[PDB]
């Protein structure tokens, strides 16, 4: 099975020379063995940045390459990036096909901070009547993605009704979702607003409605 | 397997190249479909695999 | 360049059957070399196989063939990775690999494909408005809520096509079988609730699409 | 209309029947029967196998006597031998003095290969009447395969094609018949059950997977191994190896009447013998009216060449005056004269040269090209070689 | 899901079952009554959507049917299935209905309509399927022998059926033009309408808006309404594609037959007067039951006769014997003893 | 045996086009100048070039599956017997394929059982099974069979494809205004014989 | 060096063949044997 003990691990700054440095299990493949160290990035996109063990693989930063490293499979992608987050697969060329390992899905140092804006729209006129009231914080940009939601209904914080939804983190650096005090029509209309508490890195803020 | 293929691309039996979510929203989609899988191997099940409340619209 | 039109979210039951098709750009399906790969949930790049261009076919791996079948819609332009009549514990990412640019140069654009069957019921989509005081700033948080739906494909959409700028999304996620999320638009303020502003769930089954509008209250 | 005509039953001689309408030109056709299957009615009664004396370990009681139990197998030997002194390749198999007894059972078991081969004990049944035959007619060399019963039809080319019974009986099955493997041997099977010693079929298979096993195979213990434990019986031969030994001639070449005994089912495949009457229902089509047939009249046959041979050697420049062109139906109105034809476009004022001839050398015979009844007479030549490959005109 | 009947819609059927002489446009009318089975039901398909919701669901009380170029549901009990008189009818899918309706030379459909319009669709229909075994019985008997015989089963579900669920015919309909002043003034009205104008120049089109051809009329001007949205089951009544080739559809048809064991009465044995080669036998049978004599010997003479009254056959003993079958039981052996 | 008659192709506006469409019993017909009228009015828009062809084949029964009629090509006989035999004063029985040559022991002793002196069965030369019944009755061609007759669908076996059927699909005129195929048919054969 | 694909088919090659959008089957390479003679038995694959 071509997963070697690959370079997994990649925590860098901004245009640093991300090296998989993967010890080979079995050893080092060639340019005929095809060790190219290609970035196979988020959402599953096989993409070389050097492909063919001795080449720099196309549509990828030119500072890619792809060989051997080590004893093993060798990535050095010269220019990785805080956007550059993918995964630094040094794998081998079988001569019927190309096997990508392992690998190492990174992100580096860059894409900085920002603050998370959470426009906090109160358990609404479509909720408010079938057993639903979601005082949703719909947030975008909360930056990095660390933020989480905390609950502040009726007084207390919300042990059961609270709901944090999956924030997806943008590609500029922030982290948006939905995040409400999202109760039944007994949950919507005994708390006093649907909101959630944005704790962003330690950061305060109020992703909160009133209906 | 099945190459369920609505004129385009043969993809598989219950994942033709409208499959899922093929009957509902193209009628004239589904009678094609019902043209071609119809005198095809795989149709009545493509049919009853897209067209029948099983789409990506259903709830499966 | 050989890259792999990928394929759509194959929810198919334990045993139902459904293709990530590999629509093989860059040369034609016996011009485009189609790598069948299932991009697994756990481990990553698990090889359907490797198919060179004037085939363009992935021959299979060494467990990869089987529930996962490589086929060629070549007139079509791409291939078929199968994931067929599996198991409950194959849901993976059918992708294909460009075998020219010497390893895989293009990766397919994968799908998800997950082993559980259901009903036809329907799929929710709820507007995620401004505030009831204010909801507004520099932006305002337009947009839709994706819920109570389930299996691929539904899509979940904010701002309506025009509000493609300031989306903060979350995927409709199973709780209780109902795909749960919400995708607010960061729009105008002259869009939200000036304008329109709204977000959407889909799904071609019935053709059945729904938005839910991205205004204030008042 | 239906022209009933009667075929040789034996292939490859095409035929020619000159089907006559009235209001109509002559309508000559061709026929001729390919192949024709007999498949006979089997009952497989006994199955030949290969028997195997499934002996056990020797039951040696050391120092004690036993007693033998009858162990309903296919021949359970069951021997006490009294007194054996064995010994066993670390020394004594028994500390005990004398008493030492030899206790040896079997049984008779069918092979694994008998599992694989069996000699099928077909009981004779009536044969199979299906035959495939083609016919150059209406304008088409189109062949029908009809179940020759008489009542399988064919309306193919439009023509309402009805074959069958035959005339013939002289079957490729026997009353009995064993096919072994790949060959119907003629032979009458033994009692189902009920074989005897030395017998072809002395282990019966009363079902081809059966549970079952006739067999008398004489396997008589013999007396104890001499200090050793070793199975002192002896047994009669494989019978079914006596009859893998004598497999006996088959009717692949012991083909009585030349048939074809073709197996896998059963069938017998180009059995020549009989007549073959047919009937064809043909349609309105090939009834193309003489008025609209070309008029050709003044022919002259003149008879260039004679040999009498294996061929159809006559040739005749037939000079003919046709009216208008046409494919003037160039049939044989004689009764020894194989033309090859069967029409001739006669186009007009031309010598259309047949190629015609038979087996007698003095042969004065009439053909009909489509109205034109001609003679000709010719002395056809010897034979050259004293052998041909088939039979002839 | 299988939501065959989500792409079902009612289909019209200019039907001459109609009522009071005038056969109607009615979605009442039965395409075919596949009733072939030996048990006596009858399966008869209808134009109606019978057995399903209006909202596509299953209607366990509802059962729809094509109103006025739309659908409209109406509740089960408006069913009527009248033979001779109206019989018991066993269940609804769709367009097919099982039934256990009487004797009959003529089959009533009657679908009782939303505003209470009973759709009485009477074709001919000869239901009278015969009785297996050696008695025509009349009822379902207590004590009996089980013959086995065939009838279309209650397994609602599509398969080994194959409805021809086409392409909907092009539905003309009058309400899509307008007197504009007289004038061509047509609405739309939501509809895929193809415009067939009699005025100057381009009177076609085949439009889905308003259409304002001026210097029209009502007899100026005609509006079709177009259908890409159900497949319709093939009905000989429906209109089929003239204005298309074979691009039609097949989907699954319920109510799918089986061999089960009916059983049948058989009456008492009669009395027996066993004189000299002579066998009176003085039987009354409760039903029309066939007795058959027969020689037990080369010559059987074996003639049967039906019964209805009391009968007293004095058979000859023959020397052979006689079986004498009379009505499902084993038939009576007579060895003339000398 | 069924009538596959499809919609009916309304060539409105212009004449109809022959199409022989290779079924059993391709019935095809082009009534031109029809004047159809629809459930929402009239069918055709225009008044004059509107026709119907009318197209039908023949269809297998769909009951096929349950109703069969089996035409057994009646061969010879095998006899099989059974007989009870008190034996050592022991009534015990032996069931024995007795064609003579299947011969059974039993209890020690072998028997020899048959061949019976006569053959006069009730089997004829052709036996007609149906689902209880077995008739010696004369079937007719298969594939080769008549119009009308017990057997007009006639098929070369019962789970067979194909069936030969002369049913007289006489396909008249269409009626006044309505699209509606009149179509004349044979009786069936299945209620024929089945019902004689 | 006769390629089973597109454009570039033939070839008495000398090196690695470069024929991007070639399958497994898309080259095949002869070795035929140009250097030194064989005994010319017919059982041989002789000059065809």
């Amino acid at each position: 099975q071509a997963v070697v003990t690959q370079e997994s691990a990649l925590t860098t700054s901004p245009g640093e020379t991300v090296t998989l440095t993967c010890r080979s299990n079995i050893g080092a493949v060639t340019s005929s063995n095809c060790a190219n160290w290609v970035q196979e990035k988020p959402d599953h996109f096989f993409t070389g940045l050097i492909g063919d063990t001795n080449n720099r693989r196309s549509g990828v930063p030119a500072r890619f390459s792809g060989s051997l490293i080590g004893d093993k499979a060798a990535l050095t992608i010269t220019g990785a990036q805080t956007e550059d987050e993918a995964i630094y697969f040094c794998a081998l060329w079988y001569n019927n096909l190309w096997v990508f390992g392992g690998g190492t899905k990174l992100t580096v140092l860059g894409q900085p901070k920002s603050s998370p804006s959470v426009t906090l729209f109160p358990p609404s006129s479509e909720e408010l009547e079938t057993n639903k009231a979601t005082l949703v914080c719909t947030i975008t940009d909360f930056y990095p993605g660390v933020v989480t939601v905390d609950w502040k209904v009726d007084g207390t914080p919300v042990t059961q009704g609270m709901e944090t939804t999956q924030p997806s983190k943008q590609s500029n650096n922030k982290y948006m979702a939905s995040s409400y005090l999202t109760l039944t029509a007994r949950a919507w209309e005994r708390h006093s607003s649907y909101s959630c508490q944005v704790t962003h890195e330690g950061h305060t803020v109020e992703k909160s409605l009133s209906r | 397997p099945v190459m369920c293929l609505l004129a385009n691309t043969t993809f598989p039996c219950s994942q033709p190249p409208c499959t899922p979510c093929c009957y509902e929203k193209e009628p004239e989609k589904t009678l094609r479909m019902l043209e071609d899988n119809v005198m095809s191997p795989g149709y009545y099940q493509l049919l009853q695999a897209s067209l029948t409340c099983s789409p990506r619209r259903q709830r499966r | 360049q050989i890259q792999l039109v990928q394929s759509g979210r194959e929810v198919k039951n334990p045993g139902e059957t459904v293709k990530i098709s590999c629509k093989a750009s860059g040369y034609t399906f016996t011009e485009y070399p189609m790598l069948w790969v299932k991009q697994a949930p756990g481990k990553g790049f698990r090889w359907m196989g490797l198919i060179y261009t004037n085939t363009g076919e992935p021959t299979y791996a060494e467990e990869f063939k089987g529930r996962f079948v490589f086929s060629l819609e070549i007139s079509a332009s791409t291939a078929y990775l199968q994931i067929n009549n599996l198991t409950n514990e194959d849901t993976a990412t059918y992708f294909c690999v460009r075998d020219y640019f010497i390893s895989l140069d293009y990766w397919g654009q994968g799908t998800t494909l997950t082993v559980s069957s259901a009903k036809t019921t329907a799929p929710s989509v709820y507007p995620l408005a401004p505030v009831c005081g204010g909801t507004t700033g520099s932006s305002v948080t337009l947009g839709c809520l994706v819920k109570g739906y389930f299996p691929e494909p539904v899509t979940l959409t904010w701002n309506s096509g025009s509000l493609s700028s300031g989306v903060h999304t979350f995927p409709a996620l199973l709780q209780s079988g109902l795909y749960t999320l919400s995708s607010s638009v960061t729009v105008t303020s002259n869009t939200w609730p000036s304008q329109t502003i709204t977000c959407n769930v889909a799904h071609p089954a019935s053709s059945t699409k729904v938005d839910k509008k991205i205004e204030s209250r008042r | 209309y239906e022209h009933v005509t009667v075929i040789p039953n034996t292939v490859g001689v095409p035929y020619k029947t000159l089907v006559n309408r009235p209001g109509y030109s002559p309508m000559v056709l061709e026929m001729e029967l390919l192949s024709v299957t007999l498949e006979p009615t089997l009952s497989l009664d006994y199955i030949t196998c290969e028997y195997k004396t499934v002996i056990p370990s020797p039951y040696v009681k050391c120092c004690g006597t036993a007693e033998c139990k009858d162990k309903s197998l296919p021949d359970y030997s069951c021997k006490v031998f009294t007194g054996v002194y064995p010994f066993m390749w670390g020394g004594a198999y028994c500390f005990c003095d004398t008493e030492n007894t030899q206790l040896s059972e079997a049984h008779v078991e069918k092979s694994e290969s008998c599992k694989t081969e069996f000699a099928s004990a077909y009981r004779a049944h009536t044969a199979s009447a299906s035959a495939k035959l083609r016919v150059l007619y209406q304008g088409n060399n189109v062949t029908v395969s009809a179940y020759a019963n008489g009542d399988h039809a064919v309306t193919v080319k439009d023509a309402k094609f009805i074959v069958g019974p035959m005339s013939s009986a002289w079957t490729p099955f026997d009353n009995k018949i064993v096919v072994y493997k790949g060959d119907v041997y003629n032979m009458d099977y033994p009692p189902f059950g009920a074989g005897r010693p030395g017998q072809f079929g002395d282990i019966q298979s009363r079902t081809p997977e059966s549970e079952d096993v006739y067999a008398n195979t004489q396997l008589v213990l013999q007396r104890p191994s001499a200090g050793t434990v070793h199975v002192p019986y002896s047994q009669a031969p494989s019978g079914f190896k006596y009859w893998l030994k004598e497999r006996g001639a088959s009717l692949q070449h012991t083909a009585p009447f030349g048939c074809q005994i073709a197996t896998n089912p059963v069938r017998a495949m180009n059995c020549a013998v009989g007549n073959m009457p047919i009937s064809i229902d043909i349609p309105d089509a090939a009834f193309t009216r003489v008025v609209d047939a070309p008029s050709l009249t003044d022919m002259s046959c003149e008879v260039p060449a004679c040999t009498h041979s294996s061929d159809f050697g006559g040739v005749a420049i037939i000079k003919y005056a046709a009216s208008k062109k046409g494919k003037c139906a160039v049939h044989s109105m004689t009764n020894a004269v194989t033309i090859r034809e069967a029409e001739i476009e006669v186009e007009g004022n031309s010598q259309l040269q047949i190629s015609f001839s038979t087996a007698l050398a003095s042969a004065e015979f009439r053909v009909q090209v489509c109205s034109t009844q001609v003679h000709c007479a010719a002395e056809c030549h010897p034979p050259k070689d004293h052998i041909v490959n088939y039979p002839a005109s | 899901n299988f939501n065959v009947y989500k792409a079902i819609r009612p289909y019209l059927a200019h039907c001459p079952d109609c009522g009071e002489g005038h056969s109607c446009h009615s979605p009442v009318a039965l395409e075919r009554i596949r009733n072939e089975a030996t048990d006596g039901t009858l399966k008869i398909q209808v134009s109606l959507q019978i057995g399903i919701k209006t909202d596509d669901s299953h209607d366990w009380t509802k059962l729809r049917y094509m109103d006025n170029h739309m659908p409209a549901d109406a509740e089960r009990a408006r069913l009527f299935v009248r033979t001779s008189a109206p019989c018991t009818i066993t269940g609804t899918m769709g367009h097919f209905i099982l039934a256990r309706c009487p004797k009959g030379e003529t089959l009533t459909v009657g679908f009782t309509d939303s505003g209470k319009i009973s759709h009485s669709c009477t074709h001919p229909f000869h239901h009278d399927p015969p009785v297996i075994g050696r008695e025509k019985f009349h009822s379902r008997p207590q004590h009996r022998k089980e013959l086995p015989c065939s009838t279309y089963a209650q397994s609602t579900a599509a398969t080994a059926e194959e409805i021809e669920v086409h392409m909907p015919p092009d539905t003309p309909d009058r309400t899509l033009m307008s007197q504009q002043s007289g004038n061509v003034k047509i609405t739309v009205n939501s509809q895929t309408v193809r415009y067939k104008c009699n005025c100057g120049d381009s009177n076609e089109g085949l439009t889905t808006t308003d259409k304002v051809i001026n210097n029209c009329k009502v007899d100026q001007c005609h509006a079709a309404v177009t259908n890409h949205k159900k497949w319709q089951y093939n009905s000989p009544l429906v209109p089929r594609n003239a204005e298309l080739g074979d691009r039609k559809g097949k989907v699954h048809i319920p109510f799918p037959l089986a061999n089960v064991t009916c059983r049948v009465p058989k009456a008492r044995n009669p009395t027996v007067t066993y004189g000299k080669n002579q066998v009176i036998m003085l039987l009354y049978p409760d039903h029309p039951t066939l007795l058959s004599y027969r020689n037990m010997g080369e010559e059987p003479n074996y003639q049967e006769e039906w019964v209805t009254h009391k009968k007293e056959v004095i058979r000859t003993v023959p020397t052979e014997g006689l079986e004498v079958t009379w009505g499902n039981n084993e038939p009576y052996k007579y060895w003339p003893q000398l």
